[PDB]
């Protein structure tokens, strides 16, 4: 809504719920999502300003995403399944 | 000065410069604040390259990737997307 004014986070948030997950996981996930939310928003302005063109900030995000993927396993058809 | 950028592009908040195709697309830039919805009034989100996500939502038409069927009951994939 007012906090999540981006469908990118909205669809991902509900996806986890549709896969059925406990509140303890949803809480951590929601927190983790907030870290990515603000990061992407900041990176967007940064890119326009010309702060990150090599893709260092995003590379850092990917590394963190690896932790998230190995923690919540929210991928789909990465190659075969 | 004008500070509005050529017609092929557009000027972000403080009279910056961003390509026209960045306004109403799916990415949050900063035309007004993020030039998303609160700019073009969002006529069916974007009738350029759009696909319909979860029960009638609007996502990038090129979100297929895996070559299968995306959103419908669940999201497109959220795997090979980003
Ligand atoms: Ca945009
Ligand atoms: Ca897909």
């Amino acid at each position: 809504g007012e906090e999540f004014r981006m469908e990118k986070l909205n669809q991902l948030w509900e996806k986890a719920q549709r896969l059925h997950l406990p509140p303890v996981r949803l809480a951590e996930l929601h927190a983790d999502l907030k870290i990515q939310e603000r990061d992407e928003l900041a990176w967007k302005k940064l890119k326009l300003d010309g702060l990150d063109e090599d893709g260092e900030k995003e590379a850092r995000l990917i590394r963190n995403l690896n932790v998230i993927l190995a923690k919540y396993g929210l991928d789909g058809k990465k190659d075969a399944r | 000065s004008a500070r509005t950028c050529p017609p092929n592009q557009f000027s972000c908040a403080s009279g910056r410069c961003i390509p026209i195709s960045w306004t109403c697309d799916l990415d949050d830039d900063c035309g007004d604040r993020s030039d998303e919805s609160a700019s073009c009034a969002y006529p069916t989100c974007f009738p350029l390259t759009q696909f319909t996500c979860n029960n009638g939502r609007c996502i990038n038409i090129n979100w297929r990737c895996d070559n299968d069927n995306d959103c419908g009951d669940n999201s497109d994939e959220a795997g090979c997307s980003h």
